[PDB]
């Protein structure tokens, strides 16, 4: 449930070393990128637990008392010095300190390291189901004088694999990024694509955040006589942080402040029953239960009701709210839905008309009227899902909605404008993308605590482009917006 | 079978069929084959597909005394299409185990209890499986270990010394200890010193509870010290200092208490292996394993041992008014009877000395 | 023995922490405890078996955070407030010092409570509180009762672990001192 992922670098001799290269060892370059997925899971902070562990080397560290080995860690979710307190592993200094003061290199075997990190997998004391794995080698050569080690290599793999555990070698620039494809498979283990490099890993995961979650499952009742249990689903919250801890001072430690209430009168206290649930105005103070409140909420109960069907175009945006996040109608549970959803969806969105209903959220609340788009369902080869099939849980506008907005005249503009205005923008345009869309700045603090995790300078300081970039702005487009500028007008701006 | 078969989700209806079906079936090779292929063949499939089904266990057994037993049905006969219609019943299992935790393999498990003799299907699995049962928590060693265990059984004993090293100690928990217990079938395994490390907790944890575990246990390490067996050979002389270490268990073996049968076999292995055939010398060396003891009535032991060794049966062949007929009893008939009265008599007492005039005639004379 | 070396030094070595080590510690020697059972000899060779690991664990797991032994408690405090029964009496020393002791261990539910445990916690506190009681005492109870009816006097907490919430009420209630009498049932 809350998973493995697995960091490793594999050892035969030269691995740690540069290969003499005059960048750095590619072991190396693995050493930031252990740094750039447990770091990772500091932002996406994942109760997936993370391993870092070496192997075929000179000393040891593990529990299985063999030659060429060294844990580094047991799988965790991350810690701030176990950041620092693997951040000594950069840096040429670091990087022999590192190998001599813990050995470097001699010999391996293979699957031996494969029972090794696997026996990592013996770890798990918790609920995971991710077993993900990966190896940091250059190895163009596992070995030639045993085969018998190859064979183990074939053998001990498809075991491993089929333990459902999961290595494999991204493509880490032995020369060509690698030159090597040959023997290679044993070495390695929703339309997307594949990179050979940490880069993608380190700005993606930059502000990443949860996967695996859907919980409170609530119903519809389509008519008084007829059943679909209906699934909450958030596509997100409009995700924000765990917020701030409460931890004092010196002590470091978590408050567990309490509270209650204390007479604030006399020093006495107070109970729930001593007060109410008050509204009040000019003269008049008027105090009704914390009960009588919650239930003048109560109409019918949690679920939702098939309200009926609209024009799906009837609404586009003379409007908009706080959002749908996407409930997929369950059928597992309750099926036929399969087909009756099913078909639902698909005429009623060829119908271009939807399912109004009745929201009823958790414990009850007041429910409110909120349309249902059907939602389509959409998969390519490889089935990229941007739709998936469900509803659009579509608010319905209120008076609050409309509570105030202005109307007055406008004065509009001329065809002259537009035959510029046009391709303007498409200078202006840009095809956008699913992806790489964020509210940063907030991202920025989980920066500034990646310091204490790094314990560090300054941060990663990297880069999204939330803010427009000059050189293609005064680039593509030029200056035209001159010609725009002085059109009607001499603006003084 | 067709009365039975076509169960299907959370259908209670398998339950007689099934019970039925395995006991049916364990009749004796089902005659002019089950026709569970024969009248259509994938009545297989269902019964698999049905050991499948659920949570609801009632397959295992049923599956189990099928599956088992269907290997050791098909050797007597054609062997073939039992065969692979397992390995589909392992897919079934591949799954269960990857599909979720605990129900799934521990039942596919308890099944497998009848399933063995072709392995690693479950195996390569089990390796984590177990250990992570452990981390899975109470009766898993149990049924878990129990099955694995007896999965392990001929030709795996290498890495013993480490899928078994992730725990035994990590329980003193008890009732399951008949694995700890059973595990060591190991004659010329682990032989190095691997395994003295191993034997650690041998008396550690057998101790106090009921001593069915003991039984066994030391019963085994007759098996291994044979395999250790010291007569001026020198296999090594840490080999002996097991040998002898052993020894000092083993002795702690001589000492029965509640089960007679402890010191019974104990001893009569101690006759034909630590002891000669011999009266005298055995009263030597005799004292030779009395040294570690430390520990008491002992004596008794000793002496009683050699009054069934010392005579064997040279007892009774060779034995020294109704009242003139008592007279030949009290004139010549025979002194033979006394032996095991004394014996017996003189077993369960206290100080008593005539031990000590065996011993000195035993040697001084 | 057995159950004190046993349980003061390997439950001593689990000072590292222990996880399962401890628990089924814990349990063996434990729940072996009094399956094991005989007058004189295992009758009061417990009496001080108990009355040595009350001097321990109140020490033990007082000092422990939670972790593993949150868990360590649920295998104990079930143990204890089944040992509770065990004596009837001869409780005074292990009636007092258990009676600021689970009064800690309240406490102990104090630093965390809910989760899964904390509930085992503070409810195996529970029938560890009475059964324990033989009146006896005055204000080393009233003194405990009065910030306990306190401590359930408000708190919103599980659904479960609710008994706690009317816990002590009554329970204060067979602790006879007025004062806080008079405060109960004026606040109950």
């Amino acid at each position: 449930g809350r998973d493995s992922l697995i960091f490793l670098v594999d050892a035969s001799k030269a691995m740690f070393e540069s290969q003499s290269e005059d960048e750095l060892t590619p072991f190396d370059m693995s050493i930031q990128c252990i740094q750039s997925v447990y770091i990772s899971k500091i932002i996406s902070s994942d109760r997936d637990l993370l391993a870092v562990v070496f192997y075929g080397t000179e000393k040891d560290k593990n529990s299985v008392n063999f030659k060429n080995i060294y844990v580094l860690q047991e799988l965790d979710n991350p810690g701030a010095k176990r950041i620092l307190e693997l951040d000594q592993f950069k840096g040429q200094q670091g990087q022999k300190r590192f190998q001599d003061m813990m050995g470097h290199g001699s010999d391996y075997s293979l699957s031996e390291v494969l029972w090794v990190c696997a026996n990592l997998f013996s770890d798990v004391q918790f609920k995971m189901s991710h077993k993900r794995i990966m190896l940091f080698t250059n190895e163009d050569n596992p070995h030639g004088n045993d085969s018998a080690k190859a064979s183990r290599a074939r053998t001990k793999a498809g075991d491993l694999r089929d333990t459902g555990i999961f290595l494999d070698l991204m493509h880490l620039k032995k020369p060509g990024g690698f030159d090597i494809s040959l023997f290679y498979r044993d070495i390695i283990s929703v339309h997307f694509e594949e990179s050979s490099k940490l880069e993608d890993l380190l700005r993606k995961v930059r502000a990443k955040e949860t996967r695996k979650r859907a919980l409170s499952r609530l119903k519809l009742k389509l008519n008084k006589d007829i059943v679909i249990s209906v699934g909450i689903y958030n596509l997100v919250q409009k995700a924000l942080k765990p917020p701030p801890i409460k931890l004092y001072r010196e002590t470091n430690e978590p408050v567990k402040t309490k509270t209650r209430t204390f007479n604030t009168s006399t020093g006495g206290l107070l109970l729930p029953s001593d007060t109410k649930r008050s509204q009040i105005y000019g003269s008049r103070q008027i105090i009704l239960e914390k009960e009588e409140t919650e239930e003048l909420k109560r109409f019918d109960d949690p679920g939702l009701m098939l309200m009926g069907f609209k024009p799906l175009v009837l609404l586009k945006k003379h409007h908009y709210l706080r959002p749908s996040l996407f409930v997929y109608p369950e059928e597992s549970l309750v099926i036929g839905s399969s087909t009756l959803f099913s078909a639902l969806l698909i005429k009623c969105l060829e119908k271009e008309v939807a399912a109004l209903c009745r929201y009823t959220p958790r414990r009850n609340i007041p429910p409110y009227f909120v349309a249902l788009v059907p939602q389509e369902e959409e998969l390519d080869d490889q089935k990229i899902q941007v739709t998936p099939p469900g509803f659009q849980l579509v608010f319905l506008p209120f008076a609050d909605d409309k509570r105030k907005m202005p109307f007055t005249e406008k004065i509009m503009a001329t065809p002259e404008q537009v035959g510029k205005m046009k391709a303007i923008v498409e200078k202006l345009r840009f095809t956008y993308r699913s992806d790489s869309f964020e509210n940063p700045v907030l991202q920025q603090h989980f920066r500034n605590l990646e310091a204490l995790a790094l314990d560090l300078m300054e941060p990663e300081q990297a880069v999204d482009l939330t803010l427009p970039k000059v050189e293609a702005m005064n680039k593509r487009l030029g200056s035209l917006v001159d010609e725009f500028k002085e059109l009607v007008y001499p603006p003084d701006y | 079978f067709e009365k039975f078969s076509g169960k299907d989700p959370n259908s209670k209806d398998n339950s007689v069929g099934i019970q039925l079906l395995g006991i049916v079936m364990a009749n004796d090779l089902p005659p002019y084959d089950p026709q569970c292929g024969i009248q259509s063949s994938e009545y297989f499939q269902a019964l698999v597909n049905n050991m499948s089904f659920v949570r609801y266990k009632e397959v295992y057994a049923a599956a189990a005394e099928v599956l088992g037993l269907i290997l050791r049905y098909v050797m007597e006969r054609k062997n073939i299409l039992e065969e692979s219609l397992c390995e589909l019943v392992a897919k079934q299992l591949k799954q269960h185990q990857n599909t979720m935790e605990d129900k799934f393999i521990v039942c596919l498990n308890k099944v497998t209890k009848s399933f063995p003799p072709l392995a690693d299907r479950f195996m390569n699995a089990v390796f984590f499986l177990l250990p992570k049962f452990h981390g899975v928590l109470k009766t898993l060693c149990l049924e878990v270990v129990l099955c694995r265990v007896e999965g392990m059984t001929e030709l795996y004993f290498q890495l013993k010394s480490k899928d078994f090293v992730q725990v035994m100690r990590h329980r003193d928990d008890e009732r399951q200890k008949v694995c700890l217990d059973i595990i060591y079938k190991m004659m010329p395994k682990l032989k190095p010193v691997e395994l003295r490390e191993l034997l650690n907790p041998v008396v550690e944890f057998v101790s106090h509870p009921s001593t069915t575990c003991r039984e066994q246990m030391y019963n085994i390490l007759m098996w291994i010290h044979d395999n250790y067996r010291d007569p001026e050979s020198e296999t090594d002389n840490d080999s002996q200092e097991i040998f002898k270490l052993a020894k000092d268990v083993l002795i702690q073996g001589l000492i029965d208490e509640n089960p007679g049968l402890q010191l019974i076999i104990r001893n009569f292995w101690s006759h034909e292996t630590r002891l000669p055939s011999n009266t005298l010398d055995r009263l030597l060396a005799l004292n030779s394993l009395y040294s570690p003891k430390i520990e008491v009535h002992f004596l008794s032991l000793a002496t009683n041992f050699l009054l069934e060794m010392t005579s064997m049966s040279p007892d009774y062949p060779n034995p020294m008014s109704y009242r003139h007929g008592d007279l030949p009893d009290i004139q010549i008939k025979h002194s033979s009877l006394i032996t095991p009265l004394q014996a017996v008599a003189q077993r369960d007492p206290i100080i008593a000395k005539q031990l000590f005039s065996s011993l000195f005639s035993g040697i001084l004379k | 023995c057995s159950l004190l070396r046993l349980q003061e030094t390997l439950s001593a070595a689990d000072r590292c922490g222990a996880a399962l080590a401890g628990h089924q510690l814990i349990r063996g020697l434990g729940q072996e405890c009094v399956l094991s059972s005989s007058p004189a000899v295992l009758a009061l060779q417990t009496s001080l078996v108990f009355s040595r690991d009350f001097g321990l664990l109140v020490f033990v797991r007082k000092s422990l955070n939670s972790i593993e032994f949150r868990e360590c408690r649920e295998e104990i405090l079930k143990f204890l407030c089944i040992f509770l029964e065990k004596m009837g009496q001869k409780i005074a020393p292990y009636s007092v010092e258990i009676k600021n002791t689970c009064t800690s261990v309240y406490t102990k539910d104090r630093a965390a409570k809910c989760k899964i445990p904390a509930l085992d916690l503070l409810i195996k506190l529970l029938q560890t509180f009475r059964s324990s009681r033989l009146m006896d005492e005055f204000k080393i109870g009233e003194l405990f009762s009065k910030f306990y009816g306190e401590l359930a006097l408000k708190k919103k907490i599980p659904d479960t672990v609710l008994e706690k919430v009317y816990e002590l009420l009554g329970l204060l209630g067979e602790v006879h001192p007025s004062e806080m009498i008079n405060n109960a049932e004026n606040l109950f």
